């Protein structure tokens, strides 16, 4: 007789994130098909409960309410998605999986859907099924979504990031970040209540974990930005008491994995040295960090008018616009985002202010602050 | 002293498979494949 | 005419020399005969 | 981690690419250790630091000069900056040298670093999946000996040959025996086709024909071609001399080339330079 | 194999290029190769050459300086690129085309002292010597084709790693400048006189058919013929002096691939191709 | 005699291109090929 000599399925030197593009055939198939194994079968490498954190029925208890808690508003958000697809990417990889999951950036002048989701035969990102519910996820993109009409044919969020760029301090970023992480989420999910815009079934699709991907990756952008600047770049000066509470469910008896249980705390969850994922080249636009400081430099050198907001939550999901219009009362579109809620989650704060840059419009139309003027606001569901 | 004192290196076998190239003669073909032009030659050197 | 290009070819000259045109709207004398003098940068001379 | 389970992870960090720092270093007197900066351009400014390793010396220490290069990783800080992984051509690397007692040592007494990007194994074949058999014809003045000995033996051996694809019997189409248009019919002659309109048709199938049986043979190249063309003052000495010599074996074999004979009629064939003007100039050269 | 046509348009070339003393001539090229030294900056007060001998960079810059010979004699009037030497036979006997002082023209029936026996030194007036070993001809080994180099260059020629294939090329290039050099300094064997040697031409040429084999040699194993990964360090800047405009780098083709990069995709930068990328009688198809 | 087969013509390869019609192709039937087409040392455009 004969023995294996196999197995013992080591999970560790985790690889590399590469974009979209910069994938062939063998590693695209691997991906696909580890991802529908994986969403077929269940355990502790199960998609389905694993995914289960972000909608229903909800895991997290709060004053009687029955929720998700994950982060979605406060100011941990990072941390609890970057163990969110640090576990993904483990379970994935532990059934023999080749790398990490891809990023697929927006930043660039994108006219459609990336490759990946232009497939049709037996590809688990076109669609999502949950059991506990018996219905077919749906994606609704809006004409809007490939036009920009503040600054031009330019991408929508290259000045959101530039504007989230220029700050030192940590807790006045997720405050610019965060309005960009929901604001995709909303424009993918569209009119359909049964994509992205919602949160129930936001989790079962993987246009969902490649957003968060992206998003990781630009906050460590950020942090090697800061690194290079020369301030903190391994913690916060801000908000502490909220950045040491175990980042639930993951605490539970129910994590499979082992290093991150001991762990899973905010103030360690800032290095990724341990976590063994890493990226290849995260250069921005071919721009690199001896290049994003004087860009930035050059932005802020001049003079600019700000749109002030306090925003807070209501326990729904609609997308907000606002309207300029002088005192004649010629109302003209200037700038709009989006805000994320659903009614299975608390009624979260921002801590600090909310920015936005609005000077093309004033230096347009000659709307000098010493004018008369007004914003008008309206708050549009995604059934309009 | 101008160059320094050298060493000795050990290059070993390298136990791969290779096909060789060689004319096609001094090949052995098999018997069956053999075509009459073959073995009229064969005959012929033989009986030579 | 033909009495120099070989004689300049065997003086070691690459190219033969040009003519000179005037059907073109002309203003000055075209700037290879202005000036007087250049510096070689091999021998830290000049030459006319 | 034991034996059994580390290998693959070994694997794994070898799969993808990887930057890297060379050093050559030799005894210096006394133990220190050395410094790396990433001096990068704008003009240009050196600060920030990739790593640090040691080198043990003392004055008591024997004399030494290494072998091979050494190795070390700059990756992490590499891509943290964040400047293109493997189009690194801009990053220069600056050297200081920080001695135990807090003492500093000038650069020039080691070696110059260099800079070495490997990249990683996820290359799965290499060697081309098949060549392409074509023959090449050159002319007689341009052999070289281990080819011509080649061709010259299987020339040799050719001719001896008595088979139904013999050089006899294959040379015979020319002419008599005739076996043309066709046995059969009582009038016999040879169909040389001269002044028809097939003469480089038939002329180059008989090339081709004797040329595959002669590459089967032995032969890693095609016919050699006496170009006439141009003036040979004297005639290559490739088809003069009756006995070459080959190298290898150091023996002397009746070069085919130089002469043959006829096998169903036994009488030797001479050749006829005349060198009266087969050595021709003409009045241009 | 050269035609006596060739030969004439070749000699007519050399002739012509040996007499003018303008920023494109022979002494010029000297200058560019070796002493007076220019090298990289010119205005610093140390002296370099720019024949950059002892790291990767060299099979490119050769290569690069003999397309700028290349682009020279075709704009003299040529009908084929310079012909290469090639030593890894054993040859018999010195090839006479330029071991002949004396060339007949026979267009204008006359005789022409050739160029190519030798040339003189500008700013010294001493006419460089020509030295021979017939012995080093006659090394033939036991095989004939076993010559010394021969297994050299076989040893040379399959080096997966790029960076350690000069550290080998570099002292076979050496081989033949001491096989030829002689006892006398003012000759191949010293770097400060090896552009007034004509045959230093045909050797580089021999060299870089090489390299050229082992462009495809690499590329049957299947890698990237175009690598210098392991030379980063020292690929960053253009080779000198090809790097400056005017007064010296004239040729506007050799100033917009003053790049060390790019060098490496003649044979569609170049329009300049060997006819046999071959070895010694054999082809490299089964030298692999 | 090249339509005759065995065992007056042995070869099968020529059998095929008995027929003159189509033996101008010889870089795709005989896949034997000449240094250069060169005439004493004039290629094709020059001794245009
Ligand atoms: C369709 O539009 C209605 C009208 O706004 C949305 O109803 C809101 O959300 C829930 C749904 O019952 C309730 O709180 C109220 O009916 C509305 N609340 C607020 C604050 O407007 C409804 O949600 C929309 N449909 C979807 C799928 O979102
Ligand atoms: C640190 O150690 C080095 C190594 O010994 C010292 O350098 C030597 O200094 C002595 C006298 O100071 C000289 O005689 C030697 O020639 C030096 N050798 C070398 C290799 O530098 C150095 O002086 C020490 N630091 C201080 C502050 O004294």
């Amino acid at each position: 007789g004969a023995r294996t000599e196999e197995a013992s399925y080591s999970v560790s030197g985790i690889g590399v994130r590469k974009n979209i593009n910069t994938l062939t055939v063998a590693e695209t198939e691997s991906l696909k098909k580890a991802l529908r194994a994986v969403q077929q079968q269940s355990g502790p490498r199960g998609y389905q409960e694993i995914a289960a954190a972000h909608g229903y029925p909800g895991l997290c208890k709060d004053n009687g309410h029955t929720v998700a808690c994950c982060h979605h508003g406060s100011a941990s958000f990072p941390q609890w998605h970057r163990l969110f697809v640090v576990t993904l990417e483990r379970a994935l990889t532990l059934q023999g999986a080749r790398v990490g999951i891809p990023y697929w950036d927006w930043t660039e002048s994108f006219t459609s859907l990336p490759t990946l989701l232009t497939d049709k035969d037996d590809n688990p990102f076109e669609h999502g099924e949950i059991a506990s519910l018996n219905e077919k996820t749906t994606r609704s993109p809006r004409p809007q979504l490939f036009s920009d009409p503040e600054r031009g044919e330019e991408s929508f969020f290259y000045r959101q990031i530039l504007l989230a760029f220029e700050q030192r301090d940590y807790c006045n970023f997720e405050v610019q970040y965060e309005v960009t992480h929901n604001a995709i989420h909303s424009w993918i999910g569209g009119t359909s209540p049964y994509g992205m815009s919602t949160l129930e079934y936001s989790a079962y699709d993987p246009i969902f974990f490649i957003h968060h991907s992206n998003v990781d990756r630009q906050f460590a952008i950020w942090q090697a930005l800061q690194r290079y600047r020369g301030l903190d770049y391994n913690s916060a000066n801000c908000n502490i008491q909220e950045l040491r509470q175990p980042l639930e469910p993951f605490n539970w008896d129910s994590n499979p994995n082992d290093f991150i249980r001991e762990n899973a705390r905010a103030v360690d969850a800032f290095d990724y040295d341990q976590f063994n994922y890493q990226y290849d080249d995260l250069n921005f636009h071919g721009l690199t960090i001896p290049q994003l400081e004087e860009a930035i430099e050059k932005r802020r050198s001049e003079d600019r008018v700000f749109a002030n907001f306090m925003l807070q939550g209501f326990k729904a999901s609609a997308d907000v616009t606002f309207d300029l219009c002088d005192a004649d009362n010629h109302c003209s579109f200037a700038g709009t985002f989006a805000v994320l809620g659903g009614p299975l989650e608390m009624d979260w704060h921002f801590d600090r202010l909310f920015q936005y840059d609005v000077t093309s419009v004033f230096n347009q139309m000659h709307l000098r602050p010493d004018s008369v003027y007004h914003f008008d606001v309206h708050i549009t569901a995604i059934n309009g | 002293s101008l160059i320094p004192t050298p060493s000795v290196l050990y290059e070993p076998k390298s136990r791969v498979t290779s096909i060789q190239e060689l004319p096609p003669n001094r090949v052995r073909h098999e018997i069956s494949h053999l075509d009459a032009r073959a073995t009229m030659s064969l005959k012929a050197a033989l009986r030579d | 005419t033909l009495q120099v290009e070989q004689a300049l070819l065997k003086h070691g000259s690459t190219v033969a020399l040009p003519y000179w045109d005037w059907t073109l709207p002309i203003s000055q004398l075209p700037s290879l005969f202005t000036e007087q003098t250049f510096y070689d940068a091999w021998k830290d001379e000049v030459l006319e | 981690w034991t034996i059994p389970q580390l290998e693959e992870v070994l694997k794994r960090q070898r799969a993808q690419d990887r930057l890297f720092a060379g050093f050559l270093l030799h005894n210096i007197g006394t133990s220190a250790d050395v410094q790396l900066f990433i001096c990068v351009a704008t003009e240009r400014n050196c600060n920030h630091p990739a790593g640090s390793f040691s080198v043990l010396g003392g004055e008591t220490e024997m004399p030494f000069i290494f072998d091979r290069l050494y190795k070390y990783d700059i990756s992490d800080p590499v891509r943290k900056l964040g400047l293109k992984l493997d189009s690194a051509g801009d990053i220069d690397l600056e050297i200081k040298i920080r001695a135990y007692n807090g003492s500093y040592l000038e650069s020039s007494v080691l070696r110059r670093p260099s800079l070495i990007f490997v990249p990683g194994e996820d290359n799965s074949q290499d060697q081309t999946g098949k060549t392409e058999r074509r023959l090449i014809r050159k002319s007689v003045t341009s052999l070289t000996i281990g080819e011509r000995r080649s061709l010259v033996l299987a020339l040799q051996s050719l001719e001896e040959d008595s088979s139904a694809t013999g050089f006899q019997a294959l040379a015979s189409f020319h002419a008599v025996p005739p076996l043309c248009p066709y046995p059969e019919a009582n009038q016999r002659y040879a169909c040389c086709v001269h002044g028809m309109a097939t003469f480089p048709q038939w002329h180059r199938l008989y090339t081709v024909q004797f040329e595959d049986a002669l590459r089967r043979r032995g032969a890693l190249v095609g016919i050699p071609y006496w170009d006439t063309v141009n003036p040979q003052n004297s005639l290559p000495a490739f088809f003069n001399e009756p006995i070459y010599r080959d190298p290898v074996l150091d023996v002397d074999i009746p070069n085919p080339w130089a002469g043959a004979d006829i096998a169903f009629e036994n009488t030797t064939v001479e050749r006829d330079f005349k060198r009266n003007r087969l050595s021709d100039d003409g009045e241009h050269g | 194999s050269l035609t006596i046509g060739e030969r004439r348009s070749l000699v007519l070339a050399l002739q012509s290029l040996e007499e003018d003393s303008s920023a494109t001539g022979f002494q010029a090229l000297a200058s560019f190769h070796a002493v007076p030294p220019l090298c990289p900056y010119p205005e610093a007060n140390q002296r370099y050459a720019c024949c950059v001998h002892g790291m990767a960079t060299f099979p490119q810059w050769h290569r690069l300086y003999t397309v700028q010979f290349e682009d020279a004699l075709r704009r003299r009037g040529a009908l084929v690129g310079i012909p290469y030497w090639d030593t890894v036979n054993p040859q018999n006997s010195l090839p006479a085309f330029f071991n002949e002082p004396i060339y007949r023209d026979p267009v204008l029936d006359v005789d022409i002292p050739n160029p190519w026996a030798g040339a003189d030194i500008a700013f010294e007036n001493t006419t460089v010597e020509r030295d021979f070993k017939r012995n080093r001809l006659s090394d033939d080994g036991e095989h004939g084709y076993d010559n010394w180099l021969w297994k050299q260059f076989l040893f040379a020629l399959e080096q997966e790693n790029y960076c350690d294939f000069e550290v080998q090329f570099e002292i076979a290039h050496n081989a033949i400048h001491a096989w030829v050099g002689g006892s006398k300094e003012h000759s191949m064997a010293h770097l400060h006189y090896a552009s007034y040697d004509p045959i230093f031409l045909l050797h580089h040429s021999s060299t870089d058919r090489i390299y050229a084999l082992w462009q495809e040699l690499q590329r049957l194993r299947g890698h990237d013929p175009n690598e210098a990964n392991c030379a980063l360090e020292l690929m960053r800047e253009p080779l000198k002096p090809f790097s400056f405009g005017a007064p010296y780098n004239l040729d506007p083709i050799t100033k917009e691939y003053s790049k060390p990069e790019d060098v490496f995709d003649y044979k569609s930068h170049f329009n300049y191709e060997y006819d046999t990328l071959e070895l010694a009688g054999i082809n490299a198809e089964l030298l692999l």
